[PDB]
């Protein structure tokens, strides 16, 4: 009874989130703002 | 034996491998997914994230 919340990324989510790490314009990939 | 999800051969040790955890449950092969080794490497490495695959994310 421990729970957690785990973000579900799609390949483009992922590649899109990747891309964002590599040109320092977010922290982790994970690291959603608005 | 394993078959992957999009191309449906075999999920060798020695590729690169991806499960989809948002349903269903199918081994996958990181080039066949279309995803890069960066978001790869970056999505494994990450704790709190996880991969769906296509179908699985329509839905
Ligand atoms: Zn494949
Ligand atoms: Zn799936």
């Amino acid at each position: 009874m421990a729970a957690k919340v785990v973000y579900v990324f799609s390949t483009e989510m992922a590649n899109k989130a990747a891309e964002a790490v590599l040109k320092g314009q977010v922290e982790t990939i994970v690291s959603f703002h608005i | 034996v394993y078959p992957c999800g999009i191309c449906t051969n075999e999920v060798n040790d020695d590729q690169d491998a991806i499960l989809c955890e948002a349903s269903c449950q199918k081994w996958f092969h990181r080039i066949c997914t279309g995803m890069t080794e960066t978001a790869y490497g970056l999505l494994t490495a990450e704790a709190s994230a996880v991969w769906g695959c296509d179908t699985c994310m329509a839905d």
